[PDB]
């Protein structure tokens, strides 16, 4: 990565490298395995990008899908940005394609380039941002569960299957609004009776701390 | 494409 | 974090993220892991709260209930400070809303310009704030004791007794003046009778010590 | 409101 | 901590949180513990060591006693310090109260503040102090054992029987005087037969060393 | 006082 | 290596050793032990990659391969770059020969000389890029398998079998051509007759998200 | 040759 | 420690003490301790120094021990420096006492002080000096073997007994040409018949790589 | 050790001690051994190679041969380089003797004095030197096995053949022509028979890779 | 005397 | 000679 009044580069440290892989496969394609990425590759370039997703062991089927989100991504970035005929200036310095926000045609001292320019061309988050697309689809591809199938238990506790419920919901293909609409609706409807009657008492402007008190007995 | 099967990333 | 003359930015460590994952799976919701949460996350920036808190994997409801309780506290600041008419001049920066604070509508520079600032605009620590509030119910909630329960047992030595007592107290929901009232009742009334006539000979007015020093022998 | 179920903390 | 040629201002690592929590779940409260404690909270200020008590899950009943002690030094700082009149200078700081020192009323930049004053109000040592000597109480109270009680057997070789003296002499409540009347009265005094004979025979003007190595073949 | 039962460290 | 805005010069670290040494025990000659290599090795010098090949233990056959490879790209290199005839002025530095990229004929200040200068003469990537030539066919010698041999079993969920496929993919000895019509064949003509009937209705413009999703049923 | 059978790497 | 071009003060770090902790704990009061606390207390002051001998738990016995040579060697050093009368200079700072060296008596900024003078007042090299001569006679006492008793075997190789040898001579009370007596005498004085007939042969100008060497077949 | 743009000194760290350690505990005196410490020592001085080497717990016989072998190093520097009479001046500074290049007769500040003069006097490189060809011949002469009897067994891989007879030849004592000539003759001549006859047909020409290439069905 | 029994080390 | 049996190394 390159951090912070001058930037200054910096290759991805030996714990960050064992941390990512131990993750994977400790974890594989778990939703919180998602920050973790991007907690290990915070202000890296696409050469540490590329580092950190080649030295995955395993799992080629979900890496295969990643390179082919990241290439409609990169297509659709050339789309948006035509190419421009001529050479370059001395003091100017060109604009990324995609196969350079991927650190396939560019070297890591162009992308510190663009990285440190003013205004910066922040190819590394652009390139992270297409990553980090590709992971949503495999970890929504790869849940197991449906969030219409979650239903609470007759003797189970109100904790444990709300835990289920957003369990479920964290990795479902869904907009903000169809995730509103899954809370509001499934979680009440979806509750074992002596506690759904509760529930339906509480009314639907109620908080999930009511809720999970006012079931806390039964 | 920018990505191919069976190749590292970031690889030319 | 953002560290000390000047101020410099640097991403959350792969070991403050280890640590932080690594205390949610063995305590859960202890209370001291509300303090080690403060621990790794001081000078932190609202991406890197938000890093911690995405990271945690299960425990979904709880976190559900923190994202309540930000809502919250992010509607009132908004009521607090109202919006205002008008493009920002180029030497200025805007005040940050509710969602800026919480890092949702604010980019990282956006965030550590705020940080920076002179006077500071602690948009860190803020949002900290919330989120220990947020931990504050959670920590409460999940608390399967009551102060009120907690007696002395007939062979119990007194050490072990008052650790229960305190043990049950630090998770309570109550004031300073009610733990007060709590420490200065419950403690001597709750404790078996061989200790609790010596604990009532001593006076309201004695330390822990000469209590514990009292009731070592029985 | 600013965070929303089954969405990440810090999500636009 | 803050360490050093002007001073820079550092949060509390995750590895010396992690070191000071296993320290208290390994050893809990041995007198080795106080200085790893102070080993770990070197230049730290009062954030930093509250950060560390806060951090202790269970003993809750020992971390109230140090409560209680912090209290009495606070309470007597503020009677050899009393309050004056006036609102601070532009220039000027105030001086730390009680509950300055230990960081209650103070934030953080205060504490840097005190800390970074030229002459330094060296608020995290005091701070320091007042905890070390409840942590001193604390040693002293839970020490199972007594000076007096210390006995070599009659087959226990010399050496272990030292190591047994001088292990219960750490932990007990005696001044330097106090403990140099221990160490040449009862050491020789509660030797075994065959072993006092010789020390007796030494003479009180003897080192350790030769003590064992006068017992050392019995 | 400064420090109080059940209250964390360094607490207002 | 040498990090960056003037560069600066520091020996391997503890643990990049150790973490190179266990991944070669662990995982001996896998294709992701390569990005390993190369992410433990970034910006290092001919001293580094030369300590990092010599700290293997065992595997000396593919460690005499990696030799010969050197010997073949060290001698290209010398063919390309022709010995001049004269001494060097005070002011200039010499062109590495193939024996000074291998850190052989170089001392550590003339490596860091040809890195550091304007325009560099990156003589350690250069022998990284050799050595990963040679850790290329090493990896493709020790490969077990071939992928024409690959054929999804009859119960075998979709998602296993393409890993499997694409697992051995990595490791073939292919150009990116060869790798493209592979895939565009071979995984195809290799399912099982339920799962493949699906995957040629989907026709060759599919995605693999597609194949998976189609054949995830079944 | 620049390597040798038996020889460390980089060695002269 | 206090590393360099100007000398910076930083604490002893939290896995200099785990390792002392630690190597205290495995390997007790062998010879090869005495360098590992060299190693970890390079450059320390009188503070440092204190903090690693406080943080032993058990072998008390011993801290006595090397606490009494550490009080000949301060009382010495008072002797040898006498004191002198009038107040300090404002511009100089006074010649550190026997208890200034071991840090009773003076803080960290004096020792600092002290360490930082043009010419220096290495006082934590002097302490460090005592320290390290009252754990030569706390491993010299400790010393299970004498020199004499070492004796090799019918069937054992030569190796092990030369091991032996050597292990039981390191830990000797004895000066370097005492040493050289013991090594060119009791070495062949003592090997098994065999062996020794060879060694006779061999002549006392031999080496010990052609001793091992000649005796490795019987 | 001693890092880059002027020189800065730093302290062995204690990983790098807990590496070394570890690695002479687990593998003793294996080739890969050397690289290692090395590895674990480059740029320090004569005083963090003897803390290196007398950390060494047990192996005391061969940590004698290095003393000797030392010994003969230091008696040829003293040859090649004779005593100078008179003071040296105040700018300039002696030359070492063979007595301060291994740190018996010099301090640190000395040392750090020698290696950062322009021209360096490279001291702690030269006492590697020295080091480093006492470990080799203790790594020779405790080899257990000979070049000459690796022979291919006849069931046994060729791969596994050939790692027996580098692993070896390694650890042989030969010169490089030696070892070329035991690599073109020895390889060949100790194959099993089918595949020795392949690689009698290959020739003498060819490349290690096409010998086992050729031998793998087999 | 600088260090006593039972007294830390570096104690005034 | 610089280094001696059953001596430390490094020193006088
Ligand atoms: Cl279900
Ligand atoms: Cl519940
Ligand atoms: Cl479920
Ligand atoms: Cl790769
Ligand atoms: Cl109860
Ligand atoms: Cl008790
Ligand atoms: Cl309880
Ligand atoms: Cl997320
Ligand atoms: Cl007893
Ligand atoms: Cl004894
Ligand atoms: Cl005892
Ligand atoms: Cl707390
Ligand atoms: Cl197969
Ligand atoms: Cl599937
Ligand atoms: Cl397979
Ligand atoms: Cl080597
Ligand atoms: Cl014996
Ligand atoms: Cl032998
Ligand atoms: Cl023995
Ligand atoms: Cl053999
Ligand atoms: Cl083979
Ligand atoms: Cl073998
Ligand atoms: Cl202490
Ligand atoms: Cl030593």
């Amino acid at each position: 990565p390159i951090v912070q009044g001058q930037m200054v580069h910096q290759a991805i440290s030996p714990r960050t490298l064992n941390a990512w892989v131990k993750v994977v496969e400790e974890k594989a394609f778990s939703p919180e395995v998602i920050p973790m990425f991007s907690a290990l590759s915070e202000g890296a370039t696409p050469q540490d990008l590329n580092t950190m997703l080649n030295t995955v062991g395993g799992h080629q089927a979900a890496m295969q899908m990643l390179k082919e989100t990241i290439n409609e991504e990169a297509a659709e970035w050339d789309r948006l940005h035509p190419v421009h005929a001529g050479p370059i200036a001395p003091g100017q310095m060109r604009e990324p394609r995609g196969s350079d926000i991927a650190g396939t045609t560019s070297t890591l001292q162009e992308q510190i380039g663009w990285m440190t320019h003013n205004p910066p061309i922040p190819v590394g988050e652009i390139y992270k941002r297409w990553i980090i697309l590709g992971l949503n689809k495999i970890v929504r591809m790869y849940s197991p569960t449906s969030i219409l199938d979650i239903r609470q238990g007759p003797k189970e506790p109100f904790r444990d299957y709300v835990d289920r419920f957003y369990k479920t919901l964290r990795a479902e293909q869904a907009s903000q609004e169809v995730k509103n609409w899954m809370t509001e609706t499934l979680l009440v409807q979806n509750a074992n009776p002596d506690c759904k009657t509760i529930l339906k008492a509480l009314g639907p402007g109620a908080t999930l701390e009511e809720m999970m008190t006012a079931c806390q007995g039964v | 494409p920018v990505l191919f099967p069976g190749q590292p990333f970031g690889q030319p």
